[PDB]
RNA sequence: AUACAGUGAAACUGCGAAGCUCAUUAAAUCAGUUAUCGUUUAUUUGAUAGUUACAUGGUAUAACUGUGGUAAUUCUAGAGCUAAUACAUGCAAUCUCGACCCUUUGGAAGAGAUGUAUUUAUUAGGAUGAUUCAUAAUAACUUUUCGAAUCGCAUGGCCUUGUGCUGGCGAUGGUUCAUUCAAAUUUCUGCCCUAUCAACUUUCGAUGGUAGGAUAGUGGCCUACCAUGGUUUCAACGGGUAACGGAGAGGGAGCCUGAGAAACG
């Protein structure tokens, strides 16, 4: 398939972003810069972007920045920045409670939860210990905040009161997710275990101990996600594998690795687009779309700069990603689905776009891991492809050798 | 929003003070610069007077000093290992002063071989067993002595002697 | 809609009102910077190539490059201070009162008002090196003889006006540079003399 | 603030309080605002050479007035203690010295006396490239001083070159001039320097009438040896 | 000495492990002046104190006071009490008043509740501390 | 040279190899603009290994990124480092590019730092490649006649130009010795005899 | 402690 | 310990009281 | 005035823009006084930088010419110009030790030596009562700073007659230090009635220690860990007051410039 980069850094990694613009000012004579198309004006954070989320209304977007730490809200109808609001500390996570941008809850890195309303900062509260994730239950009207401590703190917006926190067996919860159809909860502990809780009662239904035959090194559950249907569950391990679980069974339906060995930050189910059996798994380096049932890579999005988050506009082929660079990359896959309503004529200009292009399909090994895996004899053969410090490998063959070693 | 005024605080006797005036610009504070290892990104901040401060939001290299041999080399920073104030900074790989980090040993190793003609006269080349072990590993423990959020640098020095033993116990 | 067509080689420009909707339709759905074939726009335009450069709508708001819409939006534009102003998108559509076009290439026939007419440049070079580039002067040749002069006649009085050459090498600049060098040298001499006198005083004290 | 009320103007100027609403505000310069006499006051309200501010401005733009050998054209230039004011049209040379009341007195002097002044060494430090220098009370930074010169000493500055011709150490039995406190303007001889580290030092001074008084160290200005001042006194 | 998460050291004092000339860790100290004898327990001690007037980066300048220690229940600081007589004109009589001053104490000084301490002013050490113990008796 | 780059098939010109040799010489020229033109014509020749590292070579010619590219592209064991197989093809291009940078006079603090940076990357190179860099410095100096004969200096070679070239060569060797120190690779042809002829050159000039 | 601050009122005559 | 919020306080916080209202329908599943 | 040369709209640069009305507050306001070795500081004043060039580019446009849109604005797009103290780039020396003691002021072989700014590490350490102070050096670092591509008036002294060399008084700029004008914190003291106001503070820091973040800087100013402290019957805390005897520019929130503002912009 074909991936089009509508906006972002078209320059490679070693080239620094800031120099390019000054040299771009010198290169302003170039016709292409004049003819460049920008979907959203001021769609770039000052130095980097932490998180990006699209309002459920579909007509607004929100994002968080690095310096000065700030919140940008973009109006798709006007294709520009509605406003930017500075904050006292950087944002770890946030959620948009209302269908629009009006009400949102932001979890800062200074241990404080900040409630943002249309006019400004409505209220700020502090939790007992540092938080790493946040989620909101509509039915129960409670906001759940993971933290370094074992407790999973619980705040009720209806009563405006903190309540009894759920006591996790393990210390720490990297990510928390709630299942809309079911109400289940998941918590990603530092140890290789995911604990499921009930919001109706306050009880631990069960735990999954993630099992990795391929890799014996310790790992953490970085991210968790629930599919719309409600019987399927996705996990992300710090070592860099993604597990899809049918909740009724206790074994992984499929284990696909990104291959670079980096943490898995975000997992999205592309149920809206069509051919629901597609999932997105994102590292810092690469975010790849692959088929749920069979594990065949549909497409891949390799930005030059690292990825802090990826967000999918529902029902469309467009993706937004929060990156370390000044611009926020947005990728359009015409095959996956039609362009959003607001940018209707983006389809007409598909030729002009970059049309960016192996990394997703194949696995990558570090040089040290090659020596441990007894793959040195293979070195110098077709089975492996040299990429930079390490050498690529076929996914299945890696599993066999690691089982051997 | 950040202020450094003492008026909001309680008095010594415990009395609750009322607001005496609005916040002024000569008593301000700015958001912390959460430096992290990565491609160099620095932000210039216009301060009181014409002076300027450099906000190292991201930095992957630093000028680290081997004090015993009296040399300084520019090396890549691998990651933060230990921070006395908060372990959350260690978890997120945040660079600040006094943070114990791991740095590449390649330039220091090359300099030592070049100067003393020995892989890492013999009495002078002798160094601490712990430092040699780290050199064998490939990464050296160093302490950041610069303030990245102010000067925009991540300079530091290699741990040695009592400092190294103490932190090794702490690790 | 009116077509404001400009031939920049001549420096000429003229407007053509187009009453029939058909030319306007073949213009539709394009973007600023794209090119269109004149023959579709008409036989008199046969062989011409027009680049779309901008335009204004029935409410007077301009088109902006980079904004990809056929309708107006309020964008945050700068004339550091930024204000929100209504501006039209870059997609040509039926709502355009006037469309600006540039003639990239000439066709078979000559347009009466553009290809057949010329408009001289208003001003000429003023820096010495620009004069040299215009006339290709050698270094030995003096720009002073080649300065462009304009005749002005007020009543029966008449005289020539010429610009003041900028970045021209004159004795005054050489004198200033020599003075600066001499001043620096003299300052160094004096400071070394003072240091030597202080050293002699210390030697006497010791 | 940029406007000064005449009743709020400093005492030592001797200005009449009922002249009107505003007094001159001394501009920034060698001497502090509260220890300076702006040229407008000196030329108009002391010498009576000018009848109003405009006439003083005319005189200054004529470049007849020199302060320490340099022509000054700012009306509110803050002339101060031990400053030499020269009017060549009259061939008049003046030196500013407080009186016993505590007010500047216009003391006429010879040309030779006008050629030099006295400066109290307020600071001594090594500058860049290891060049020693002294900062005097009037803001003059003089490089390559005599090594024996220290803080609180006095240096006789040649106005033409701005170089130290001679110096006087601060020691008991030296002739001193008070430049602050209630004893401002009094002249005496040092008797004892009481020292409080971390606090203001004290100096006891005895006048020719054998009356003794105590003044802080900062307010002392060594002007010569007893019976042999380096400057003509009024 | 190393009872904290961070390593306590005198800043910019370097001990070269390679040279290993002397067993004793190099110690930097200064005399605060005012004829206040710098105690030897600071010179040959092992403590590290950034706010000690003799080994820390704090300078004694300004008012010098005297007082009686009233509390020593906190770490490296004490509360002294200064007493005086306040004059009431309506009854033409004096009455006893007192003020409590929190003062930082360097570990080089050993103070009990009741002894007489002379203290010197320094920069704000904390919210309420502006004085430093410089002599005990 | 801009015309040379624009040729569709520079490899197929009447004299491509001889043109290629001269292009290499220009790549080492002090004027960075010549290097960009000379490099561009070299890239016109189709070579897969060079095409892989084309951006890195261009970054090296760029002044603003010269420092960053060295630490990333050339550092031993670095992720961007050239593969061992491709060292042979790319390094000759790298050596000339660094040679041209070294020839740039040290007239400002920035230029002094750039000269230091060029010499500081040598320890990353393998010994055969460092020897090549020293050889490139000594090609200009003509010394084969001196040691071929019984060590007599030619008067025609005695010119102010020659001494200037020798001062440039000796400064590079001094800078190299300071960095590599005991690791410095010493050869008779590449370093020692150009060095010796330089001393013999100074004595003849000073006396004559 | 002595202020050593010049007081204008002391030097002014109060004869009136 | 209670200072800086390090202990959990269950008193009602007025500004966020009635910030959001629960959905009466409940979860999609019975 | 054959480059212009007097005056000069417009335009581009530079500098400065820093009375009223409401509330009320007991030594938290204010007054006197102390410190900044704990800080920022336009301007004034005094010192202070030997480390293609007979002068580079548009990587540049305005005013202006001309074509138009709109009901319309200190609303507008297209085409064509042209400048800088605007924007970018950028370049044949001096001092020591000094043999020969040749001449005895003196010349002089050779050996040497040679910016500034930021950050870190390390070494040495004239000034103050006191310093890790001033200063110097070593090794590196840097979105490596600065180190006259400027202007007015005058046309002197030389000669090697080339418009060759060397030049007088000013203006505008620029690094650092000190001074001055300011600002911010800060030590001690300072007339009401009160117990029918005896506990107050940890009430999302209260008192203190270690480290970090921020600030122009000290400092719970803020954050992580740790100890349980701090004020008070010698009146804490609370209450009343002839305590006129601090706030805002339609209402809250966020941001921008400057030496100086959370700006009556
Ligand atoms: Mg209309
Ligand atoms: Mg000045
Ligand atoms: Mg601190």
């Amino acid at each position: 398939v074909s991936v089009y980069q509508v906006s972002g850094t078209n320059v490679s990694r070693s080239l620094p972003d800031w120099i390019a613009k000054k040299r771009k000012r010198q290169l302003k004579n170039d016709l292409e810069y004049q003819n460049r198309v920008e979907l959203i004006q001021d769609f770039e954070f000052s130095e980097a972007s932490n998180k990006i989320k699209v309002s459920r209304d579909g007509q607004y977007c929100m994002a968080t920045g690095t310096y000065k730490p700030q919140i940008h809200v973009y109006d798709f109808a006007n294709l520009s920045l509605k406003f930017d609001r500075h904050t006292d500390a950087e944002n770890v996570d946030f959620t948009i409670l209302s269908d629009d941008w009006t009400k949102s809850v932001h979890l800062q890195n200074d241990r404080s939860i900040q409630f943002q309303n249309k006019g400004g900062l409505h209220y700020t509260t502090r939790i007992p210990k540092f938080g790493r994730s946040l989620v909101y239950n509509k039915v129960n009207c409670d906001l759940y905040v993971g933290a370094s401590g074992n407790e999973l703190y619980r705040l009720n917006l209806e009563k405006g009161r903190f309540l009894n926190p759920f006591k996790l067996d393990t210390e720490g919860v990297n990510h928390v997710s709630i299942n809309e159809v079911n109400g289940l909860l998941a918590a990603g502990t530092e140890t290789n275990v995911v604990e499921f809780w009930d919001p109706r009662s306050r009880s631990r239904v069960s735990k999954l101990y993630l099992e990795n035959n391929i890799d014996n090194r310790p790992f953490q559950v970085t991210t968790t996600s629930f599919r719309n249907d409600g019987l399927t569950f996705a996990c992300g391990t710090s070592n860099g594998y993604s597990y899809i679980y049918d909740l009724r069974t206790s074994e992984p339906s499929i284990i696909k690795d990104q291959g670079y060995g980096f943490d898995i930050k975000k997992i999205i189910w592309l149920d809206n687009v069509g051919t629901e059996n597609k999932i997105v798994t994102c590292d810092k380096r690469i975010a790849k779309i692959w088929d749920r049932l069979d594990g065949k890579a549909y497409a891949s999005m390799e930005p030059s700069v690292d990825i802090n988050d990826i967000e999918h506009v529902p029902g469309t082929g467009m993706f937004f990603t929060a990156n370390e660079s000044i611009p926020m990359h947005t990728y359009y896959i015409p095959s996956l689905g039609p362009s959003p309503r607001w940018c209707s004529f983006l389809d007409s200009i598909t030729e002009e776009l970059e049309e960016k292009p192996v990394y997703s399909n194949y696995r990558f090994i570090t040089r040290d891991d090659v020596k441990k895996l007894n793959l040195t004899h293979l070195v110098g053969s077709r089975v492996l492809r040299a990429y930079m410090h390490g050498f690529f490998i076929n996914t299945e063959l890696y599993d066999k050798v690691s089982l051997i070693a | 929003g950040i202020s450094r005024d003492s008026r909001h605080k309680r008095s010594a006797t415990g009395a609750k003070r009322a607001q005496f005036r609005k916040k002024r610009k000569f008593e301000l504070g700015r958001q912390p610069a959460n430096t992290k290892i990565g491609a160099k990104r620095i932000h210039s901040v216009r301060t009181r007077g014409g002076n300027k401060k450099y906000r190292a939001l991201r930095i992957e290299t630093g000028n680290f000093s081997w004090a015993s041999e009296g040399i300084s080399k520019k090396t890549r920073i691998a990651g933060v290992v230990y921070h006395p104030s908060n372990n959350e900074l260690v978890r997120t790989n945040t660079l600040t002063k006094a943070a114990i980090v791991q740095i590449d040993a390649t330039p220091f190793r090359q300099w030592f071989e070049a100067h003393y003609g020995q892989t890492l006269r013999a009495a002078s080349a002798k160094i601490e067993s712990s430092v040699e072990s780290q050199f064998s590993a490939g990464r050296l423990y160093a302490c950041i002595s610069s303030r990245p959020g102010q000067s925009g640098r991540c300079d530091g020095y290699i741990l040695e002697g009592e400092e190294l033993a103490f932190y090794l116990r702490r690790l | 809609m009116k077509l404001n067509i400009s031939y920049p080689v001549n420096g000429s420009q003229k407007t053509f009102e187009i009453d029939d909707e058909h030319r306007i339709r073949v213009f539709f759905d394009k973007r600023i910077g794209q090119e269109v074939d004149g023959e579709a726009v008409g036989d008199e335009f046969k062989g011409y190539v027009f680049k779309i450069s901008g335009g204004n709508d029935k409410q007077g708001f301009p088109m902006k490059q980079g904004v990809l819409l056929p309708t107006r939006i309020k964008l945050l534009l700068t004339k550091g201070e930024r204000k929100r102003k209504s501006v039209r998108g870059a997609i040509v559509g039926p709502d355009l009162a006037v469309l600006a076009l540039v003639i990239v290439k000439k066709g078979e026939q000559e347009l009466e008002g553009l290809t057949d007419t010329t408009v001289p440049k208003r001003l000429g070079p003023k820096r010495a090196n620009n004069i040299r580039k215009f006339f290709g002067l050698s270094k030995e040749d003096d720009v002073r003889d080649f300065v462009i002069r304009r005749e002005v006649t007020k009543g029966e009085k008449t005289y020539t006006k010429a610009p003041k050459i900028q970045r021209l090498v004159t004795p005054q600049r050489l004198q200033r540079k020599r003075h600066q060098r001499a001043l620096k040298v003299r300052n160094a001499q004096a400071q070394r003399e003072a240091a030597a006198e202080y050293a002699q005083l210390l030697a006497k004290r010791l | 603030k940029k406007h000064l009320k005449r009743l709020a103007a400093p005492h030592h100027w001797l200005l009449d309080k009922l002249s009107g609403c505003y007094a001159p505000r001394p501009s920034a310069g060698p001497h502090k605002l509260r220890e300076s006499l702006p040229l407008i006051v000196f030329l108009r309200n002391r010498l009576k050479y000018a009848l109003n501010g405009r006439e003083v401005k005319a005189i200054l733009m004529q470049r007849h007035v020199k302060v320490d050998g340099k022509v000054r054209t700012d009306t509110t230039y803050p002339a101060g203690f031990m400053d030499v004011i020269t009017l060549d049209a009259t061939n008049e040379n003046f030196r500013l010295v407080y009186d016993v009341k505590g007010r500047f007195a216009v003391h006429r002097i010879t040309d030779e006396e006008a050629s030099y002044k006295l400066g109290k060494v307020k600071k001594v430090q090594l500058g860049k490239k290891g060049v020693p220098y002294v900062v005097t009370h009037d803001g003059r930074t003089i490089r390559y001083p005599d090594p024996n010169i220290k803080v609180n000493d006095t240096v006789k500055i040649d106005l033409a070159s701005g170089k130290i011709t001679d110096f006087i150490k601060f020691d008991a039995g030296k002739l001193v001039y008070v430049t602050g406190g209630r004893n401002l303007g009094r002249i005496g001889t040092i008797v004892h320097k009481e020292r409080h580290d971390g606090g203001f030092d004290l100096v006891h001074i005895k006048d020719s009438l054998d009356n003794t008084f105590v003044t802080r160290l900062n307010n002392v200005f060594v002007i010569g040896e007893q019976g042999k001042p380096y400057i003509s006194l009024p | 000495v190393q009872s904290e998460r961070a390593f306590q050291k005198q800043p910019h004092i370097f001990n070269n492990p390679k040279v290993k000339t002397s067993k004793r860790t190099k110690r930097w100290y200064k005399n605060a002046g005012l004829g206040f004898k710098t105690p030897k327990t600071a010179i040959e001690g092992s403590y590290i104190d950034k706010k000690c007037p003799f080994t820390g980066l704090v300078s004694i300048r300004g008012k010098i006071l005297t007082g009686t220690v009233v509390s020593t229940k906190m770490h490296r600081t004490i509360v002294i009490r200064r007493a005086y007589l306040h004059y009431i004109p309506k009854y033409n009589r004096y009455e006893k008043r007192h003020k409590n001053v929190p003062v930082h104490v360097s570990p080089a000084f050993r103070v009990q509740v009741g002894d007489i301490v002379t203290v010197g002013q320094c920069r704000p050490i904390s919210k309420t501390v502006r004085f430093n113990v410089v002599k005990v008796s | 040279l801009k015309t040379l780059s624009k040729f569709k098939n520079i490899k197929n010109v009447y004299s491509a190899t001889e043109l290629h040799d001269h292009l290499m010489v220009l790549l080492g020229s002090r004027n960075t603009d010549v290097q960009k033109l000379a490099l561009d014509a070299l890239l016109a020749y189709k070579n897969p290994t060079l095409n892989k590292y084309r951006d890195n070579l261009k970054n090296l010619l760029d002044d603003t990124l010269f420092k960053d590219e060295i630490t990333t592209f050339l550092t031993e064991n670095g992720s961007q480092s050239i593969k061992a197989e491709d060292e042979k093809v790319v390094m000759p291009y790298v050596l000339r590019i660094f040679f041209g940078r070294a020839q740039v006079p040290p007239t400002s603090g920035q230029k002094r730092s750039r000269k230091i940076a060029v010499i500081s990357v040598l320890p990353n190179f393998k010994k055969p490649y460092i020897n090549d860099f020293l050889s490139l410095a000594s090609e200009r100096l003509d010394y084969n006649y001196f040691f071929g004969n019984s060590h007599q200096i030619n008067s025609s070679k005695a010119t102010l130009k020659t001494i200037r070239r020798m001062t440039g060569f000796v400064n590079i060797v001094n800078s190299t010795l300071s960095v590599l120190r005991t690791n410095f690779p010493l050869h008779t042809n590449s370093v020692l005899q150009p060095l010796i002829y330089s001393i013999a050159m100074a004595y003849y000039v000073l006396d004559t | 402690h002595f202020e050593d601050r010049f007081d204008a009122r002391e030097h002014k005559d109060r004869s009136n | 310990k209670a200072s800086k919020g390090r202990k959990l306080n269950y008193s009602v916080q007025d500004p966020i009281a009635n910030y959001e209202a629960p959905i009466t329908s409940g979860y999609k599943w019975s």
